[PDB]
């Protein structure tokens, strides 16, 4: 369901990591704790917001029209 | 220098941590304040619909968009499209971009924010430009699309202040401590056995001096000396997001001096 | 749906003014005066300030309910000085103390390296 | 140039006018949809 | 927050906190009477009867459908249909009086017996306001 724009708790952009962390993943095979680290991402409000997202939206893409 | 000083501890391009001194609570605090919420800045503000295909739906998009930090360095040299003359917006009040994206890529393909595109004059201003600080720098995904998915639609970025809306907020997230070794006693800490022991000490106990046993209570004690840290977004270089803090807050302690002049011809 | 608009936050309507000046009639030299569009950033400053004129016998101020932008600020002061001009200067001290910060903190900064 | 109605699954515009029958041209798929409209529509950004 | 009731920051909500969709769905079929006798989709008007609503109709195509990028409100019609009795009296589909937003998705099928059948689905997006429950 696309990557939040910025943080709901204290407005910190995060809108672009979201490429940039899934990479620190799959490639860089690093682990969620420190990829958000890696990615600036300091304090739980903005952590808890990239280490939770469910990107729905690729599901959806999946179908048609 | 003269009155309440300053002096800049680390420092960089999206932070700012530093030392206030010799200030009023009050006056860190309003400050602080200020920054988070009125401080002027440019987003996109309005979003003409033609076409869409996109799984997110319109507002949904459009939502988004808002949030894209856009740049504002001379945003002080644009007017408000409430106080401008024209018929609604012109580009002395407002810029506007341009979004159209189809799916050719046999797979998903990418709208982000870089793919923004100005209309309007710039009238020669840094002003509108899509905040980058993405590594590749294409920097906030606004959205995907699959195969012949379009999306088109037009935005009109005004000014407005975080009170409006926080999109146009520059600030995001602000550190502020003060008297990191309860010294006036401002709080009082829950513990189980031991205060000290179960309550972590901050990065700024350093910078001051530690309590000691003996001395008495200083109840005349008053607070200086505040350790805040101002992060951006970018939509204005962090040193900005305080310097246009503190006069922002100035002009509006102004503006009350001033209501009490023309107050004062009756 | 019953929601106020975003601007009227700040936005003095048709009508009203930052300031509003009414003498109170429960003590002596002293006045009350309503803030209109405008809140505790403001307020619990001018408020300070206004704390240290020991010529100010008594300031406080409150914010009357959330849903309302505004708050009214009480001052009074001793005889032959009149609280409107104690507020003058109280606003005048907080900008003057601004802008030394002001220059301050551009010293600093200016005086400094990025990475 | 323009269109109206559009089909569920071979997405391709058709249209037509009454009784002429509900089908597409090509999949049976007695479905269709409505595409967008001309009118360009706004909306706010907050 | 007293009594089981809390305060919600404001600018979370802004940036998005918690925000939602709503879709609703109305939906409508050409009556069919043995003696061939059917209603239609249609942008009726006056023609005897004017027994029909008091929402615009305007915002009706000539299928006696909406386009589906129009935003609709109060109880403007989002579907025109007449019934034939003996000529134009109305049969057409207000939206809910209390709701309005975005028409979404229409739809036009046959429904096995041949009739018109066809479905409207409007969308609303619902911010946290201060009523609400969490
Ligand atoms: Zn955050
Ligand atoms: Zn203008
Ligand atoms: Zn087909």
């Amino acid at each position: 369901m696309i990557v939040p724009v910025r943080c709901f708790s204290c407005g910190k952009v995060v809108g672009d990591k979201w490429e940039s962390y899934l990479n620190l993943l799959q490639e860089d095979e690093l682990d969620e704790g420190t990829a958000l680290s890696r990615l600036g991402l300091k304090r739980y409000c903005c952590r808890r917001m990239i280490l939770t997202h469910v990107d729905l939206i690729e599901k959806f893409l999946r179908y048609n029209p | 220098e003269e009155g309440p000083q300053v002096k800049i501890r680390e420092a960089s391009k999206d932070n700012v941590d530093f030392i206030l001194s010799n200030v009023d609570l009050a006056m860190a605090n309003s400050l602080r304040r200020v920054m988070i919420a009125e401080i002027p800045t440019l987003a996109i503000d309005s979003v003409e619909v033609e076409t869409n295909t996109t799984v997110l739906a319109d507002e949904f998009i459009a939502h988004r968009l808002g949030l894209i930090p856009l740049q504002s360095m001379d945003i002080e040299q644009l007017e408000y499209s409430r106080d401008c003359f024209c018929e609604d917006h012109c580009d002395k009040c407002s810029v506007v971009l341009t979004l159209q994206a189809f799916g050719e890529s046999e797979s998903t393909t990418n709208v982000y924010s870089k793919d923004l595109v100005i209309v309007s004059n710039l009238m020669g201003r840094n002003i509108g430009h899509p905040i980058i600080q993405d590594k590749e720098g294409n920097g906030v995904l606004i959205c995907k699309l699959r195969k012949g998915q379009e999306l088109k639609l037009t935005c009109v970025a005004k000014k407005g202040i975080a009170k409006e809306h926080a999109k146009w907020g520059p600030a995001a997230a602000i550190e502020f401590e003060y008297d990191p070794w309860n010294k006036l006693k401002h709080t009082d800490y829950w513990y189980e056995q031991d205060s000290a022991k179960e309550w972590p000490q901050s990065k700024n106990c350093e910078y001051e001096d530690p309590p000691n046993e003996g001395d008495p209570f200083d109840y005349k004690a008053q607070a200086d000396t505040f350790y805040m840290n101002v992060e951006s977004v970018g939509s204005i270089p962090v040193d900005q997001v305080v310097v246009r803090g503190i006069d922002t807050l100035q002009k509006k302690v102004a503006s009350i001096l001033l209501a009490l002049t023309q107050m004062d011809q009756d | 749906m019953n929601a106020p608009d975003r601007f009227e936050l700040f936005l003095l309507g048709e009508g009203e003014s930052k300031l509003k000046i009414d003498p109170d009639t429960k003590a002596p030299n002293a006045v009350v005066i309503t803030f209109e569009k405008e809140d505790h950033t403001l307020g619990n400053l001018i408020r300070a300030e206004l704390l240290n004129d020991r010529k100010v016998l008594f300031a406080a101020y409150k914010v009357e309910h959330p849903f309302f932008a505004r708050f009214k600020l009480r001052i009074q002061t001793t005889e032959g000085y009149d609280p409107k001009d104690a507020l003058k200067n109280a606003c005048n001290s907080i900008i003057n103390k601004l802008g030394a910060l002001k220059t301050n903190f551009e010293t600093e900064w200016n005086l400094q390296t990025l990475a | 140039a323009t269109l109206k109605y559009i089909c569920a699954e071979c997405s391709s515009k058709l249209s037509l006018s009454r009784t002429d029958a509900v089908r597409c041209k090509d999949c049976g798929h007695r479905i269709l949809l409505k595409a967008r409209t001309k009118r360009l529509v706004q909306f706010e950004a907050r | 927050n007293q009594e089981d009731s809390m305060i919600m920051n404001q600018s979370s909500i802004d940036r998005g906190l918690f925000r939602s969709l709503f879709f609703r769905s109305y939906m409508d079929q050409e009556k069919k009477y043995g003696m061939s006798i059917t209603e239609t989709f249609e942008k009726p008007q006056r023609t005897n009867t004017l027994r029909m609503k008091h929402g615009t109709y305007d915002k009706l195509d000539d299928d006696g459908l909406i386009a589906p990028g129009v935003r609709v409100s109060g109880e403007d019609v989002i579907i025109g249909k007449t019934t034939p009795i003996s000529s134009k009296r109305d049969a057409s589909t207000p939206l809910r009086s209390t709701e309005n937003g975005i028409v979404d998705q229409v739809l036009v099928t046959t429904n096995q017996d041949g009739l018109k059948f066809v479905k409207v689905r409007v969308r609303t997006t619902k911010i946290p306001q201060i009523g609400d429950k969490f």
